[PDB]
């Protein structure tokens, strides 16, 4: 199973002008273009060794296709102000993200595509495709100058054909990297709190993809709990990091054991310290 | 590649 | 006549309209329109380009500001009538306009490079 | 209007090993709007150079930034992650631990 | 309001030939007859460049183009076979972005009109 998600967003600016469009493109878990109208090079760029290898056919596309887009949107952001009858004074945020899911047959599985004004859900594709479901009772104006219009098609075409096709595209372009499984080196650590109570810290590191587990169970066996568990964290080299920790009356330590669950593991590991 | 069309809200 | 129109160019309304794929600036599109003895669209009203409505990409058209007049104005002199754009006011006056056959318009860089479209009247 | 709150990580890419080159990471996230200041500290100093990723967002709409620099721990240096945003009542300091 | 002779009032012109820009949504079939009252043919995609025209103008269209089964040959409306490429129960053609599609036959979608 593999992703191509693309993630859009333009914050409007009162002073200067022309509001900031900023396009991020994942595959699975690693970023490998952005766009940022608002840098050096106001056109797409690569953000992934696997892909400094395009031709000016392909990243000019690409940035007809983002300043397009950002216009678009400049547009958008008055025509929504509008409808949510806003100060002209204040500064508001619209986003778009879309992406299609392979099966782990290679083939598509699902898409999906909404829109959000000032983080809260607007506009969102339906499941089927075929048409668009308001939000905020106020979005369905755009529903039904969508749905009229019928933008529903190309879109559910991106998702199903040039999408697909593209992602397999990538992950061949990339192979080496995208596709290879970094499994965690997990490893536990001891860390008195008093003469009383000890943590036993969980770690894993240097992990892809992100997915992964962590789980504490001790003598008796699942769950315990006073347990502390941190949010999956990037190690910027592309892989991640997380750790799960627990609180332990002091000597009982060795019934304490960690269960590492992730893709690049033959079967799950366990940790004791 | 990013959708090539968006949508007029 | 009412039936010339080169070729790549496409007639509506009695009028040659040749909408581009090609990206230049404002003084740039404004003489290739010269060029090809054709204006650089100028819009009666949003119906123009009704044929084309469907699209989402943005010309640019032929409005800029009137140092002269303090208005915005057509580049035949004309002046731009109050409703087309209604936010005319924000435009600002150091930008060219650029069009959406919607109804959209955007102030943009004199230098910002934009697809054009080219008019040739035939009365 | 939305208002989320940065949840913020100070940590190292490989695990600190004294004198050894390795880098600084400061990693904000699930916060709304997207304006947000971060700056990393040696010993209360503003580290200048310090880049950071591209401005993302996860599933619920909220963002996500990876500040980071090259930098070498010692037994004497201490490091830190002083963070603003609309919803903090005043910037928020987070030290470094190199046992989190 | 003068309009051009060789093409009906409210048509546009572009290449020898005459378009309609339907705007409204139809079924294939109903998209053929529709075509049919108004005394042409549908729309059919002469060159990959009048197709870049097409792509401009109009996002997406029905074309003059259909299978009997899920397999015998793409046909034009000539019966004659069709010379471009095109990508379950889908039989119509459509014109989608720069690019040839199946579609399902009983979808309702827009169409074009065109003449010599």
């Amino acid at each position: 199973s593999h992703s191509l998600k693309y993630f859009h967003t333009s914050v409007s600016r009162p002073g200067r002008g022309e509001p900031r469009f900023i396009s991020v493109g994942y595959v699975d878990d690693t970023q490998f273009v952005r766009f940022d109208n608002d840098a050096a090079s106001p056109r797409m760029v690569p953000r992934a060794p696997w892909m400094e290898q395009e031709g000016s056919e392909y990243w000019d596309r690409e940035t007809r296709s983002a300043r397009d887009t950002a216009q678009i949107f400049r547009v958008n952001l008055r025509t929504l102000r509008g409808y949510y009858n806003q100060s002209e004074a204040g500064s508001h945020t619209l986003q778009w993200m879309h992406g299609c899911e392979l099966g782990p047959d290679r083939r598509f599985l699902r898409g999906y595509e909404q829109f959000a004004y000032d983080g809260k859900d607007y506009l969102t594709l339906n499941e089927d495709l075929r048409s668009w479901t308001a939000v905020d009772t106020a979005a369905q104006i755009s529903e039904q100058k969508s749905n009229d219009a019928s933008e529903a098609e190309h879109q559910r075409a991106y998702l199903e054909d040039t999408c697909v096709e593209w992602l397999h595209k990538y992950l061949e372009k990339g192979k080496e990297t995208l596709l290879h499984l970094e499994p965690p080196k997990t490893h536990v650590t001891h860390h008195p709190i008093s003469d009383h109570e000890a943590t036993l810290r969980c770690w894993a590191l240097g992990f892809y993809p992100a997915e992964i587990t962590l789980t504490w169970q001790q003598d008796g066996e699942g769950h315990t709990q006073d347990t502390e568990l941190v949010e999956t964290r990037p190690a910027g080299d592309g892989t991640f990091q997380k750790w799960a920790a627990v609180v332990v009356p002091s000597g009982e330590e060795q019934r304490y054991t960690c269960h590492v669950q992730h893709e690049g593991l033959p079967e799950p590991v366990t940790l004791r310290w | 590649v990013m959708a090539p069309r968006t949508l007029f809200l | 006549d009412c039936c010339s129109c080169q070729e790549k160019w496409v007639g509506y309304r009695c009028n040659c309209y040749f909408i581009s794929s090609e990206q230049k600036t404002w003084n740039e599109s404004r003489h290739l329109c010269a060029s090809q003895k054709s204006s650089l669209l100028q819009l009666q009203n949003t119906d123009e380009l009704d044929f084309m409505s469907s699209s989402q990409q943005f010309y640019w058209i032929g409005l800029s500001y009137s140092e002269e007049h303090t208005a915005w104005l057509w580049e035949n002199g004309s002046a731009l009538s109050q409703y087309l754009f209604p936010s005319f006011e924000t435009f600002n006056t150091k930008n060219c306009i650029a069009y959406n056959p919607n109804g959209n318009a955007l102030d943009e860089s004199c230098e910002d490079k934009n697809r054009y479209i080219c008019k040739q009247q035939l009365i | 209007m939305i208002q989320r709150t940065p949840k913020i990580q100070v940590y190292s890419r490989h695990p600190a090993e004294n004198g050894k080159s390795n880098f600084l990471n400061c990693y904000v996230s699930g916060f709304h709007p997207s304006d947000i200041e971060v700056d990393l500290l040696k010993n209360g100093e503003r580290i200048e150079k310090v880049e950071h990723s591209d401005l993302s967002f996860s599933k619920d709409w909220s963002f996500y930034l990876l500040y980071y620099t090259e930098f070498t721990p010692t037994e004497k240096d201490e490091y830190a992650c002083r963070v603003n945003h609309v919803t903090l009542s005043q910037p928020k300091i987070v030290k470094w631990d190199r046992d989190m | 309001a003068r309009h051009c002779g060789h093409c009906p009032e409210e048509w546009i012109t572009y290449s020898n030939s005459c378009y309609y820009i339907g705007k409204e949504r139809r079924t294939w079939e109903e998209s053929l007859l529709a075509c049919t009252s108004k005394n042409s043919s549908l729309l059919s995609i002469d060159n990959e460049e009048e197709m870049k025209f097409l792509s401009i103008i109009s996002p997406s269209s029905w074309i003059g183009v259909f299978r009997n089964s899920s397999h015998h040959p793409w046909v034009t409306m000539n019966g004659l076979a069709f010379k471009h490429e095109i990508k379950a129960e889908l039989n119509c053609a459509v014109l989608q972005v720069n690019r040839l599609k199946s579609a399902q036959c009983g979808s309702s979608i827009i169409y074009h009109c065109k003449h010599k």
